[PDB]
Order: structure tokens, then sequence, then C-alpha cells
């Protein structure tokens, strides 16, 4: 039983340039639990990234929240990069600030 | 509070 | 309304070297309050909510002893299940367990549950009567015979109707400032032109607790599902939740559409209109 992750990339608070916030990558609906999740700033892996403790849904599929403090700007691009046994290549999801 | 014993499958 | 205490356990075998990865999480409703991770430094049950930090050393020693005992049972189970399914020692496998109890609106025992999975599929589950088992396949039927002979359901029934609900009620009182507070969704609507002729209306529900919520679109007071999108409820990271629903509408006809928000923290459902 191999289920591919669903990915949402979003901020904790409505994004305003120059105002401290949290960047979230929520990965859900996956099995097995072994997964690689990085938050990217302009294509570069962010070092200070924490995640929730592994838990799971009624269908036994896993979910994790990965997050970091960040200050959004006009120019800087943020994304979530996810690798899992169900993916032929790492999946990159760009942060859209009304998603 | 957790259950005290977990019997094997 | 109802309240729940639930514990979630995951064990993943590591055939290359060493013992399984084991992660245990405890929740009251949608609030994590304890964790154990075999990979963490403490090798202790750890607090994850301020209201459990109240509990003294006997509590933390007791929960650490039990969660380590759970981890050893899961380690043995990964071996037993490899045997039952005639699988090689080379592959990684997963066991998952979830158990817990609900109290109702009357604050009395409502229901108990204990569910077990192997490689992400149902294995064995305690039925609602707490007296019988659902075994998915003949491996699980072997476990069911063993657990019938060992009176495991009687053991779990005593915990689920006793200790489980008593400690749930204790936690709900100790943590009442947050656990018995509802956070109604903060709602607003955004408008995004998709063409010269069409717009997306997005209905936002932010900073709500608990996670259970319903967002529905109506057009002229009738539910609409065509040309809608609903995202999975997601954690904000501060203990609250977020959700949105969107509909594509003809530009100039936005006023026909209403977003309806249902949540425990709303005396009456909210209606939003552009
Ligand atoms: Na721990
Ligand atoms: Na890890
Ligand atoms: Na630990
Ligand atoms: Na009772
Ligand atoms: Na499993
Ligand atoms: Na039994």
């Amino acid at each position: 039983i191999q289920r591919t992750p669903k990915i949402q990339v979003y901020s904790r608070h409505p994004a305003e340039n120059g105002k401290s916030n949290f960047l979230n990558c929520y990965v859900s609906g996956f099995h097995p639990s072994d997964i690689e999740v990085d938050l990217l700033k302009n294509g570069e892996r962010i070092e200070k990234v924490e995640h929730s403790d592994l838990s799971f849904s009624k269908d036994w599929s896993f979910y994790l929240l990965y997050y970091t403090e960040f200050t959004p700007t006009e120019k800087d691009e943020y994304a979530c990069r996810v690798n899992h046994v169900t993916l032929s290549q790492p999946k990159i999801v760009k942060w859209d600030r009304d998603m | 509070k957790l259950v005290v014993v977990a019997v094997g499958v | 309304g109802s309240h729940s205490m639930r514990y979630f356990f995951t064990s993943v075998s590591r055939p290359g070297r060493g013992e399984p990865r084991f992660i245990a999480v405890g929740y009251v409703d949608d609030t994590q309050f304890v964790r154990f991770d075999s990979d963490a430094a403490s090798q202790r049950m750890e607090p994850r909510a301020p209201w459990i930090e109240q509990e003294g050393p006997e509590y933390w020693d007791g929960e650490t002893r039990k969660v380590k005992a759970h981890s050893q049972t899961h380690r043995v189970d990964l071996g037993t299940l490899r045997g039952y399914y005639n699988q090689s020692e080379a592959g990684s496998h997963t066991v998952q367990r979830m158990y817990g109890c609900d109290v109702g609106s009357d604050w009395r025992f409502l229901r108990g549950y204990h569910q077990y999975a192997y490689d992400g599929k149902d294995y064995i589950a305690l039925k609602e009567d707490l007296r019988s088992w659902t075994a998915a396949d003949m491996a699980a039927q072997t476990t069911k015979h063993k657990w019938e002979a060992a009176h495991v359901a009687e053991q779990l029934r005593a915990y689920l109707e006793g200790t489980c609900v008593e400690w749930l009620r204790r936690y709900l009182e100790n943590g009442k400032e947050t656990l018995q507070r509802t956070d109604a969704p903060k709602t607003h609507m955004t408008h995004h032109a998709v063409s010269d002729h069409e717009a997306t209306l997005r209905c936002w529900a932010l900073s709500f607790y608990p996670a259970e919520i319903t967002l529905t679109w109506q057009r002229d007071g009738e539910d609409q599902t065509q040309d809608t999108e609903l995202v999975e409820t997601r954690p904000a990271g501060d203990g609250t939740f977020q959700k949105w629903a969107a509909v594509v509408v003809p530009s100039g006809q936005e006023q026909r559409y209403t977003c309806h928000v249902q949540h425990e923290g709303l005396p009456k459902p909210l209606t939003l209109r552009w």
C-alpha cells in the first residue's frame, strides 16, 4: 500500500512584505511514513526547519507539518520540496500567498 | 494516561 | 459537545541496522499534549501542552514505562507479522495503533476504540461493543483467537470505560482555559479575476478550533458544487486550523453567491457575500 503525498504550502498569517510570519508545508495522505521535506528560499534549502510529530488519519495515511519563521518580501521565492517512494522525482510546490 | 499492558499480535 | 482522548503509535522496521523507529503522540480533541520518539534524546514521554506540565514525576515515570513497553510490543509484532505474512527480513514494514475514548455532551463515557494496521491496511479493530473483534484477514484471525483466549477485550473495556475517561476529564479541567474554549473561524472573502468574464471568490476560515468545520457555497440560496474547490483543513502551527472554499462565477454576478460557515464556535452559521 503506497499513497502519494498531498502538499499545501501556505503562511500561518496573511502575508505582508517585511512582517515576520511562518511558512508551512503540510504533507498528508502518504504511506509509508519515510519522506523528505525541505522548505526552499530562492531554490536553496532552509536550515532552521521544524516538523510536527508523525500522526495519521482514519485511512492510516500519515500527515506532517514542516515550518520555519520567515519574513516575506516582493522578490524572494519560497517553495516546498517533497521526496517519497511514490515520486519518480522530488515534487516542488511554490508558495502562492492567497492559497 | 496510556493503557498499562500491550499484548502482542 | 463531545471530547476525545486518542493515542497514535507508529513503528517502522529498519532492516539495515538496529531497532524500529517508534513515535507515540497523545491528543485531547485536536490538541497534542504528549509525545515519545525513539530517535529523541530524552527517552521519556515529553509534554507538548502547558496544562500537562502540572503532572508530577510519578506521572512522567509511569507514562515513560508504559510507552517503552508499547514500543517493545510493536517491535515483537513486526517480527510476528513478518512470520504470519511469510515476508523476508530484508524489507521495511509499518505497524500503526490508535486507541482512545470519547465522553458525550453529558460528560459520561460515549465510546471507546482500539484499531491496529499493518503496512497501512486494517489488521484488527475492537468493535463498538468493546466485546468483539474485526479481523481483516487470516493473519488477523490468528491474532483474534489469541486475544479472545487472553481476554484482551475485557482488559481494554476496563481501561476505555475507566482510566481513559477519568483522565480525559482530568485533562479537560486542568487545560480548560484552552481545551474548553472554542475559537470561531475568522472569515473573509477574496476576489481574483481569472478572465475578462469570470472571477474566483475564495471564502477563508482562519484561526479556528476545533478542526471540524463545514464551508458551503450557495447560488441564489441553493447549494452549488459545480465550479467549486475545497482544500483539506490544515494546521496553522499555533494550535488553530485553516480552510478555504472557492467558486468561479461570472464577473458582475458575485452578489448571487454566499459562503456558509458552520463551526462549534458559531451560535448560528455565518453567511458571507461579496
Ligand atoms: Na521522547
Ligand atoms: Na526525522
Ligand atoms: Na525520546
Ligand atoms: Na462514566
Ligand atoms: Na501500518
Ligand atoms: Na478479547
